[PDB]
């Protein structure tokens, strides 16, 4: 398993309802000015009995 | 003024806004008497009054 | 398939008002579902009233789920005593090819494979009656197979809304505007192809499905830049706004990396799950359509040759 405690849910039902959260252009992403500046998410998914 | 600059750096980020006065960024003062009045001074200060 | 292939007989019951007598020879070519490949039937067993389920009256979306379990057949010739129809999952015919006669609002070009559809679409709603064995008839839509998979997408998308207290109602094919008729859908069926959805949302994620989640902000920096990028977004999925808001980043490192593919496997459980589940939701496109003196449009109301697709 991962270690436990991790993973968070998903705010992207959450950040779409307010204009305040700080949004990304088609020129800003792949650069690190703008990668500290939006949301950070590391799923993680090596405890999965995944259907294979 | 600062004025015309105030106005400006409010615009966003992801569009490029660069100003320098003298080869300086802009600082900005309040006011200024007889007894400062810096008269041949380098970098930008500059005045808002 | 047999040497002669094998033909089913629907047997006529004597009782025949004379104007539903000539009603079936305008049924020429039409999709019948047989339950069994019994080689001698009624038309009470292929007619709407056997074609109920226990006490229920089916609605649109919960007719689907109705069709899978039985068998689709074409009907060949009509017969002053009986109807005689060749079943598609048997092999079809002594020589390969069947005319299906076109009760389709939209015209056919060749190749295309062929799944079918309840009646759905407004106005053109037409069932034939035979009021002297009073015995109802709905004949299934013959359609392209990207637009039936449109059509099952609307409807089950539809009946998502009903379990959460706008619009789609309208599709688009050649230009053409066209919506659809549905009132009601029964919360039992809808339950059965939603959990037929989820169960196949799910065993496409795989370890490395993250992975790829991390070339979410290079698509979104690549539509900047080449305009058939920008042919996926368009601007109602998810992932454009997705994008503009969520960095994700990969997770490092993973067990046993040196000996497995994790980019592989994820594709290859895709595959076999969601690509898939176009064949899962309605049934399968087992008709195309080969013209021999080259048609390159079947006009809709006519007939058209026909053979099997794998």
């Amino acid at each position: 398993p991962p270690a436990p405690n991790r993973n968070p849910d998903f705010p992207l039902a959450g950040l779409a309802a307010n204009p305040q959260t700080p949004r990304c252009s088609a020129g800003q992403v792949t650069n690190p000015q703008f990668a500290d500046r939006l949301y950070r998410w590391q799923p993680d998914l090596r405890g999965r009995p995944t259907a294979r | 003024d600062c004025d015309a600059l105030m106005r400006r750096a409010a615009l966003d980020r992801h569009r490029d806004c660069r100003v320098s006065a003298g080869g300086h960024d802009p600082v900005y003062a309040a006011a200024c008497n007889v007894a400062t009045a810096d008269f041949n001074r380098n970098d930008g200060q500059l005045l808002h009054n | 398939m047999l040497a002669d292939g094998f033909e089913t007989d629907i047997a006529i019951p004597s009782g025949i008002s004379r104007p539903d007598a000539a009603a079936l020879q305008r049924c020429e070519g039409r999709v019948v579902f047989l339950p069994t490949i019994r080689r001698q039937l009624t038309l009470a067993d292929v007619a709407h009233e056997s074609f109920v389920s226990g006490g229920v009256s089916p609605d649109t979306l919960g007719l689907l789920l109705a069709y899978r379990r039985r068998f689709p057949a074409v009907i060949t010739r009509v017969l002053p005593t009986r109807i005689v129809a060749c079943p598609l999952d048997v092999g079809l015919t002594h020589a390969g090819t069947v005319n299906l006669r076109n009760t389709s609002p939209v015209d056919l070009c060749n190749g295309d494979p062929i799944s079918l559809v309840p009646p759905v679409f407004e106005g053109q709603a037409t069932d034939v009656r035979l009021d002297s064995l009073d015995l109802t008839l709905r004949f299934p839509v013959p359609l392209p197979s990207p637009l039936a998979r449109e059509i099952v997408a609307r409807l089950v998308a539809r009946g998502i809304r009903d379990l959460n207290p706008p619009d789609l109602n309208v599709l688009y094919y050649n230009g053409s505007r066209l919506s659809l008729l549905a009132d009601v859908q029964q919360l039992g069926p809808v339950n059965a192809e939603l959990r037929s959805l989820v169960l196949n949302m799910v065993y496409s994620i795989t370890e490395g499905t993250t992975i790829i989640l991390t070339l979410i902000p290079r698509l979104f920096a690549l539509s900047a830049q080449d305009g058939y990028v920008n042919a996926l977004l368009q601007m109602q999925s998810v992932t454009r706004e997705a994008a503009q808001l969520i960095h994700p980043e990969a997770p490092a490192l993973m067990q046993d990396g040196e000996r497995r593919l994790p980019l592989y496997e994820a594709l290859v459980a895709w595959l076999t799950h969601a690509g898939q589940l176009g064949d899962t939701l309605a049934l399968a496109p087992v008709v195309r359509v080969c013209t021999f003196d080259g048609a390159a449009v079947v006009r809709s109301g006519d007939m058209a040759p026909v053979i099997r697709y794998p």
